[PDB]
């Protein structure tokens, strides 16, 4: 794998408080997975 | 924790499809009514409240549901590939398929009766139970299953998957095929 | 090897075009209590990725909808309200969808522009020596 | 078979070839003329679709008749 | 002497550097919008000495609004638009060392 | 793959038997 | 045959101005009440078509009007009025005659550039060999 | 040997697909606006291969259409467009000095 | 066997619209 | 691919089909 | 043969027609406002017949107590109308020497 | 750098981290 | 370094 991947635009681009990306694609970023 | 008459509000759309996507939820409330579909894949809910009556399908993915208590009406199906479940209760009102794919799925209540298919797919199941009558197809494939039970009826085609099967019922009404 | 900048400006560029129609959609399901089955609107997003191991094209993996709440709303004679008299409307927010709109398009032209150029720079290689 | 046949085969490719080029350039110059009249059932699009394949037919017909030339240029600087 | 190593000199090999060069700067455009990329940058003098004798991070200017992308796009537009031009500049280097080769073997 | 990522197919729901029982 | 390309974009060319032709008489005629109730102007639209028996130019197969039922105004003060005092107008959205308008007039120019294009691209096989 | 096909190689099939890819992607482009109008799609290895010595693909849309049925997508049309053209202008040059030199060698020029 | 229909903005919104003609749909 | 893409759908109602 | 006349078409005098046309259009817009005056139009089919006149345009609306019979709505599409033609015209009059040339030089 | 940066953090705690 | 320039990093 070690695919970067995300949700792109004004959504990302924001505190984590506003917990407005699922779980899953907010580690997605990370790069674990 | 647990859910209240408050928390689910937040969780509900306008035609009472709730959804618990790895919602951090432990329980539901005691006879819980869902008008619509249920989803609590993802999540570390153990054990599904008595009494349960859903008016759509369920949808249990990767979650940690391992009990289920007799009594549940599911309108539609019930969708449990990945989960934790060992053992399937009896009396279960199940109204579309019951795919345990993934599962640690031990034994099945006797004259089992499924509305679609039955994929118990990579599961130490050990031994189908005698009066299961599947009105769909059914999935064995990579699961432990040598000797199928004396009598049942599968109206679709069976797919073994693999396993050697040593053992045919005597009296099965097949309305498909068997394939490997 | 310039032709390698027009898979990943057109890969880019494809991405972009994704972004912007789901934008066109949040917008235009802003205020849309119903759905076609049965399940509110929610705000969806289209995912890029990057599979970095030369060029790493850009590619969308997928849409996923925003996890925030749905806005609901106190509409207790309305025929869809619940037994409380809510009404849930989608979770678009304006002012992140207009930003998407400012960024899927500036992001969209500027890799014409690096495909535009990187075209010129394979013409000239063609020339060369002549 | 003689080899009258070939050159006669040969002279009328090139008479189907020219006639062809001249049918263009007529085509293109009754379009233009139409356009350039008042005329309103004549597109801008076809007047320049028109004159495109003339101008075109005819740089092909400019590089054949230059090859003819030089061929025959380079025939006559022959031992003999 | 007379050889094609010794006639285009290292021009052979800018060439393709700039080529390599162009590639790395135009993905970090395209992967900008991409949450969690980390802009990647080409040192010139590794890869020309590579080539000669047969990719690292780039550090932000300002912390990222929270994608964990570190693409500065005014950055590689501009990068960008100074190796089209050396680009530009190597072939018309690297050209007139054959077109003043084939003058000398041809005495025209 | 994503995971929740939406599908470009109608969502099997739950009136007319059929897809409540086709997987 | 040497130009078949031309055939093509130049068709399209021809085409997008017929959807253009169709557009300005539906915004010229929207507020056209005319006389009676038949009679009254509808909004037309061209039918594009496409025989795939290379190259599948693209033919206009007649103007053709639109289903929408015509608009209903209340006013017993036009002479050419009806019993129950109705004047029916055309069925011409201006929304939609606004990105009619964007769509031909792009797809047209688009289709410039690529016969613009094909000329180079056969101005430069003259040049094979020399 | 001492033969054109020998000596001009495959710059002379590949000349002719790629005008042949040109013709189909300028229709696509021409047929962007056609309802039900499908986007055609060329396989180069597959006509080259036919030209060296002598089936339809449709391409598959990134998004659904908006009803129409169309499934052209113009920001891809163009830039295959663009890099056909590109393409086929290097196999000109490649063909093109294909005969230069075979003058030149027997002209000794 | 041809393709045809009205382009532009007739044919591209849901068909419960219902501004195209029956017959040329 | 081989196969021409598919046409879109919109349905009014999902259940309508 | 092989003449001006006959080599430049008509070409060569429609671009002097879309000049006098574009300066009558000036002259109208121009004199709007001055009262008395009637808008002047030019027909074509005249310097047609001249190469191989200067008419008055009849009002769809009446007069203010001006007498002026200028439309500017009708003056301004006249004058975009005939600019656009120009420039046809000198790109058709323009090739025209371009291929005579070529025709002369072979290159 | 042969290390790449790290992704910025964004709370809205700083304690908590 | 600037005499009293933000930091970085959390105080």
């Amino acid at each position: 794998g070690n695919m970067v991947a995300g949700i792109p635009g004004a959504l990302s681009n924001q505190p984590p408080a506003d917990a407005s990306i699922p779980q899953d694609v907010a580690q997605m970023k990370d790069g674990s997975v | 924790y647990e859910l209240d008459y408050y928390s689910k509000f937040g969780h509900t759309d306008n035609y009472g499809n709730l959804d618990l996507r790895n919602k951090p939820y432990t329980q539901l409330p005691s006879g819980f009514v869902v008008k619509g579909n249920l989803n609590i894949s993802q999540t570390p809910i153990k054990k599904l409240p008595k009494g349960l009556d859903v008016g759509g399908s369920l949808e249990a993915t990767n979650s940690a549901l391992k009990t289920i208590r007799s009594g549940t009406k599911i309108k539609g199906y019930a969708n449990l590939l990945g989960s934790k479940i060992e053992s399937w209760p009896r009396g279960i009102k199940l109204g579309g398929y019951l795919n345990l794919t993934d599962t640690p799925l031990k034994t099945l209540p006797a004259k089992l009766r499924v509305k679609g298919d039955l994929s118990v797919i990579r599961t130490p199941i050990s031994a189908l139970p005698e009066g299961l009558v599947v009105d769909g197809n059914l999935y064995i494939g990579g699961s432990a299953l040598q000797v199928f039970p004396d009598t049942m009826t599968v109206k679709g085609n069976i797919f073994l998957g693999g396993n050697k099967i040593t053992k045919w019922p005597s009296n099965l009404t097949l309305g498909g095929a068997v394939a490997p | 090897s310039l032709f390698n900048v027009f898979n990943v400006t057109g890969s880019a560029m494809s991405a972009e075009s994704v972004r912007l129609n789901t934008t066109s959609s949040n917008l235009a399901n802003a205020d849309s209590v119903s759905s076609s089955a049965k399940d509110t609107y929610k705000a969806r997003h289209a995912v890029f990725g990057a599979e970095l191991s030369d060029t790493v094209p850009v590619k969308v993996m997928g849409i996923v909808e925003s996890d925030k709440p749905l806005s609901a709303e106190y509409n207790p004679d309305h025929p869809l309200a619940n037994e409380e008299g809510y009404i849930y409307k989608p979770n678009v927010n304006v002012m992140e969808e207009m930003a998407n709109m400012i960024s899927a398009s500036r992001a969209y032209q500027t890799n014409v522009q690096v495909a535009d150029s990187s075209k010129q720079m394979l013409l000239r290689t063609l020339q060369m020596g002549q | 078979a003689s080899g009258a046949k070939v050159g006669a085969d040969f002279n009328d490719l090139l008479t189907k070839a020219i006639n062809n080029v001249n049918t263009l350039q007529k085509a293109s110059g009754d379009l233009q003329t139409r356009f350039d009249r008042g005329d309103a059932d004549v597109s801008l699009s076809d007047v320049m679709i028109a004159r495109n394949k003339s101008s075109v037919a005819f740089d092909a017909t400019v590089q054949i008749r230059n090859k003819l030339v030089e061929a025959y240029k380079d025939l006559m600087n022959m031992p003999v | 002497a007379i050889s094609f190593d010794n006639a285009l000199g290292i021009h052979q090999h800018t060439v393709g550097v700039r080529e390599r060069n162009a590639e790395v700067i135009s993905t970090n455009i395209a992967q900008a919008n991409t949450p969690g990329y980390k802009a990647r940058g080409l040192d010139f003098a590794k890869e020309l000495q590579a080539a000669t004798s047969g990719k690292l991070y780039r550090l932000p200017t300002q912390p990222d609004t929270g994608d964990g992308n570190t693409v500065d796009l005014d950055l590689e537009r501009n990068l960008f638009m100074q190796n089209q031009i050396r680009h530009q500049a190597s072939l018309d280097f690297l050209g007139s060392k054959f077109k003043n080769l084939t003058k000398a073997i041809k005495g025209e």
